[PDB]
């Protein structure tokens, strides 16, 4: 709801 | 640093992520996940509250409690992959915290597949690849975690 919602981690 | 009341931080940031609908907060995944870098020597509490909020929370709260061991959990093996808390007590360090995810890490996921919805099972599987490029041990990738039972117990259509 709040904050950077739904985060996303990544890597190549 | 060690069981002091420092922990009270880190509890309501859990918490804050209980009171979220999507259970997923970035900054303050980021902010117990930094605290947690900083002193390994709390990864025995910290560890205890992934794997007890993973798997009491709700499906949403499910797929932010993966959020946070990744996070958390990449970061534990990458930091002591390059410092010397790879050569250190056991609790305290990567070791004893990859250690006890290695032997529940079955529960938190294969959990988490059947209560998360198809687009959250698919967050989840980036983070196994995100972790197979990490080399994190919890790789327990038993047909549990393909949960494959709750999927017939649900609709389905590919054809």
């Amino acid at each position: 709801d709040d904050d950077e919602d739904d985060y996303t981690p990544s890597i190549s | 640093m060690q069981q002091d009341d420092d922990f009270q931080n880190f509890v309501a940031t859990l918490e804050s992520f209980k009171d979220l609908k999507s259970g997923i907060s970035g900054s303050r995944i980021k902010k117990l996940t930094t605290y947690a870098l900083d002193h390994i020597d709390i990864e025995s509490k910290i560890i205890s509250l992934i794997i007890d909020y993973s798997r009491l929370c709700p499906d949403s709260h499910k797929l932010g409690s993966l959020y946070i061991i990744d996070s958390i959990g990449r970061a534990y093996l990458d930091e002591t992959r390059s410092n010397s808390n790879s050569s250190s007590n056991k609790p305290g360090t990567c070791a004893h915290a990859i250690n006890t995810l290695g032997e529940v890490i079955q529960e938190l996921l294969s959990d988490a597949i059947a209560k998360s919805n198809q687009d959250h099972k698919e967050k989840i599987r980036m983070l196994l690849d995100i972790w197979d490029r990490s080399g994190l041990f919890q790789k327990s990738y038993l047909n549990a975690i393909r949960s494959k039972c709750f999927a017939m117990d649900l609709e389905h259509h590919h054809h």
